[PDB]
């Protein structure tokens, strides 16, 4: 098992960047560094815990401190912002990877603007209510969406994805689907989704009543 | 002819060997067999000798380098782990005992050289061997010194000669080639050069041995010291706050000690093949086995798998092993030998100045 | 003469199938190489499959496939190969084959190194789900939309099988504010993914947002015009 800290760290051009993996129950020190961009192969950074593979730029470099193996970036690139990914090789010749970190853009903090969609009457014209939620260009990524079916909690009934960073304002969107049977969502009238966000000083919650307008 | 109905061990007298002698003392309990333990002088020489004509221990101990040509003569029974036992220890253990396809010792522990320093003296050690030089100029102020290591067995002085592209066999496309001996090109030279300049300024002494060496740093007289885990224990009893960490780089490049496994041989003239077998197996390799030697002086990293999790507890082993993971295991073959007695006469023609770095190398040819 | 290594195989395959990957090396010799399987899920993180990494070749494999997959490779022809057996919907990854090799490795590959070389992947999918096109629903903009502001809509593309959807507005004239998010993979075994766009709000009632949806492994095109819903 390689512990791999933090799984998302943002940062600008010319920062220090610092990454660590910690090893159990293990003596290995043939630990390596990966760097992986959208949709590409991984790319080799450091093997042997400290060894710059070649043709890598000089601002890579691995240390080991106890059990604890470190990715440093001495002066972050544009080119730089991706995912890395640290790797062991135990002694039993079994290979683990690192969950792995996102290094991403930081910018100032933005709250999203929130809205909510009712399922629409051709949907409902086959037996399946979709409510989605919108979170649109916020930062940083960590937000938190609760569906409130009349007043009550849901759980195991809603999924969401999130966007990429965006190219020229590094914000985040996400999107939330509420699911439910045509039967079960008739069974009820308000339908919010609350949005909790660093960028918002309390939750914000947008909501509807069923078959208003 | 050997003595049947016990066992006779023959390991070197740098290693745990009353704490082996404790694991026999287990198995004379169980099984009423006794197990005698020798540590005889120059026994890597001595073996063959008296192996070949059918005398001998019932078990050997040394680094798995020794092996091949022991083999090649006949002189070890082939082992019969079964696949249960085998994937008890390291894959990689198991490939440093293979000759000719046939494993021919058990792996006991991985051993690595680390660059060890007294905290007190030296809290920040160097991680380059050019810095070396004016540290001990420093100490030298104080009645100190920088470095003592063993100048006598040319395995202390390898891993600088190799860190700069020396070598000992050329290995290509599948096999070596024994006439391509890497002991006298660019980077050899490099290295035997940087250490006999440090002894004509004085910064270390030709004559310096094992004893000196660890007589020195045990009694804080000098900062720094190179050996394998078998010291610590010793260290240990002098109360120096020691640490253990990685050897400098030379040029840039890190050190590049010889790995050796440690491995324990069944001689063929023994008539107790069975015994040694359930005593290797059963009472050597485990946890407690392998804890009782250890307890004595330290084996490095053991290759059995289940102590692993105690072994990640002992912060000089990771040091260990990060030595070896810049290092490379030492070949088995018979030449073994031979590359050992040419380096060893080499680095102690050129550090006493009979000879030059080029002379002394060439002669190594 | 450059190294390099390329996947073949991929594939959809029905739960309890199989299915043999086929990595082939170029610009070195693979027997004094270790060869490896590593694979990542969709959204998710690398995983180590399968190994060949001993002079003797040694093979070593992850918790989660052993005994349904074999590494294996042919030296006369420089491939390796996985041959993976009982597939499971969690096997669905992109299958990468890459290659590990230290110079001074003689009878011993020691010390373990970097993975070097990577091929570009191929996709495995594992599914009971039949080629299915998508039923594309409006996101209506709300009537209560901030006024001399910005309201938001979209339209929903659900239920299709297999990826991928590509979605556009206005033909491709209408890109500014566009965000078409990543599919999610229902327990049904079909995909649904969201495409929303923001516009001023003064523009619902006299600019017309029609959403593109292009499904071509079922060949399905919509056009599905949004605009507030009629009460
Ligand atoms: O110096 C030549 C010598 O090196 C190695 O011996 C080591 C041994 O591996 C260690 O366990 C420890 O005892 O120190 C020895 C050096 O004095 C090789 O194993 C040996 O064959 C060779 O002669
Ligand atoms: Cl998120």
């Amino acid at each position: 098992q390689m512990t791999q800290s933090p799984s998302s760290l943002s940062a600008s051009v010319g920062d220090r960047v610092t990454i660590t993996c910690r090893a159990s129950q293990s003596v290995s020190s043939a630990v390596a560094w990966y760097q992986q961009k959208p949709g590409k192969a991984p790319k080799l950074l450091i093997y042997s815990a400290s060894s710059l593979y070649s043709g890598v730029p000089s601002r890579f470099s691995g240390s080991r401190s106890g059990t604890d193996f470190t990715l440093t970036i001495s002066s972050l690139q544009p080119e730089d912002f991706a995912t890395y990914y640290c790797q062991q090789a135990s002694l039993t010749a079994l290979l683990t990877f690192g969950q792995g970190t996102k290094v991403e853009i930081k910018r100032t903090v933005a709250a999203p603007s929130v809205f909510i969609f009712p399922p629409s009457d051709s949907q409902l014209k086959s037996g399946t209510a979709s409510v989605v939620c919108l979170l649109n260009n916020f930062y940083p990524r960590e937000a938190k969406v609760q569906w409130k079916v009349d007043n009550a909690l849901q759980s195991g009934n809603s999924q969401e994805s999130v966007t990429e960073q965006d190219s020229k304002d590094s914000t985040y969107s996400l999107s939330s689907t509420l699911t439910l049977s045509k039967a079960d969502y008739e069974k009820h009238k308000v339908y919010a989704c609350e949005v909790t966000h660093q960028g918002l000083s309390s939750p914000v919650t947008k909501s509807f009543n069923r078959g208003e307008c | 002819k050997i003595e049947e109905g016990k066992l006779v061990i023959w390991i070197n007298g740098d290693k745990g060997y009353n704490g082996l002698a404790e694991v026999g003392k287990k198995f004379e309990k169980d099984t009423g067999i006794k197990v005698t333990v020798e540590h005889p002088d120059k026994l890597e020489e001595k073996f063959p000798q008296v192996a070949a004509t059918g005398d001998g221990p019932d078990i050997i101990f040394w680094a798995h380098d020794r092996f091949g040509g022991y083999a090649q003569s006949g002189l070890l029974a082939e082992i019969t782990p079964d696949k249960a036992f085998q994937d008890k220890l390291y894959p990689f253990t198991w490939d440093a005992v293979r000759y000719n396809g046939k494993l021919i010792a058990y792996p006991i522990a991985v051993e690595a050289l680390s660059l060890i320093y007294n905290k007190d003296l030296l809290p920040n050690p160097p991680k380059t061997w050019e810095e070396i030089p004016a540290l001990d100029k420093e100490l030298k102020a104080k009645g100190k010194s920088a470095l003592m290591f063993n100048l006598q067995e040319p395995y202390f002085t390898w891993p600088l000669i190799a860190a700069d592209g020396g070598y000992a066999f050329k290995y290509e496309n599948g096999k070596y080639d024994i006439k391509d001996v890497g002991v006298d090109n660019a980077g050899a030279k490099a290295g035997l050069t940087f250490l006999v300049d440090l002894i004509k300024n004085k910064h270390m002494n030709a004559d310096t041995d094992y004893s000196i060496a660890e007589a020195a740093f045990n009694k804080g007289e000098t900062a720094m010291t190179i050996n394998g885990p078998w010291a610590w224990s010793n260290i240990d009893t002098s109360k120096v706050n020691y640490g253990v960490t990685v050897l400098p780089t030379f040029k840039g490049q890190p050190s590049k000690p010889f790995v050796g496994v440690l491995s324990a041989g069944i001689n063929a003239a023994s008539p107790n093949k069975e015994l040694a077998k359930e005593f290797l197996e059963n009472y050597l390799l485990t946890d407690e086995g392998l804890e009782a030697v250890n307890k004595d002086k330290p084996l490095g990293a053991v290759a059995l798998k289940s102590y692993e999790e105690e072994l990640a507890k002992d912060p000089r082993i990771a040091a260990t092993m990060e030595n070896a993971q810049k290092g490379e295991i030492m070949p088995n073959i018979p030449q073994m030998s031979a590359f050992w007695y040419a380096v060893r006469t080499a680095v102690i023609n050129a550090a006493s100045g009979r000879q030059t770095v080029d002379e002394a190398l060439k002669d190594a040819q | 003469s450059e190294v390099q290594l390329v996947e073949s195989g991929g594939g959809l395959v029905q739960p309890g199938g199989s299915l043999r990957l086929s990595c082939a090396a170029s610009g070195f010799n693979l027997s004094s190489s270790s060869i490896h399987w590593v694979r990542q899920a969709p959204g998710k993180g690398l995983e180590w499959v399968a190994s060949i990494y001993s002079y003797y070749g040694s093979t070593s494999y992850a918790d989660s496939v052993k005994g349904r997959f074999t590494i294996s490779a042919d030296t006369s022809k420089n491939t390796a190969y996985l041959q993976m057996n009982s597939l499971r919907a969690e096997d669905t990854a992109v299958y990468y084959c890459a290659r590990e090799y230290h110079s001074y490795w003689s009878y011993s590959w020691w010390p373990r190194v970097g993975l070097d070389y990577w091929g570009q992947g191929t996709l495995v999918t594992v599914s009971s789900a039949s080629t299915k096109g998508p039923s594309v629903f409006p996101l209506a903009p709300s009537s209560k939309s901030t006024s001399g502001g910005t309201a938001a809509l979209g339209c929903l593309v659900k239920d299709y099988f297999p990826e991928p959807v590509t979605v556009s507005w206005n033909s491709g004239a209408l890109t500014s504010g566009v965000h078409t998010f990543p599919a999610v993979l229902q327990s049904s075994g079909l995909y649904s993914l969201s495409s929303v766009v923001t516009v001023p709000s003064s523009s619902l009632g006299t600019q017309t947002y029609i959403c593109n949806v292009n499904h071509k492994p079922s060949n399905t095109k919509v056009d599905k015009k949004v605009e507030p819903k009629s009460c």
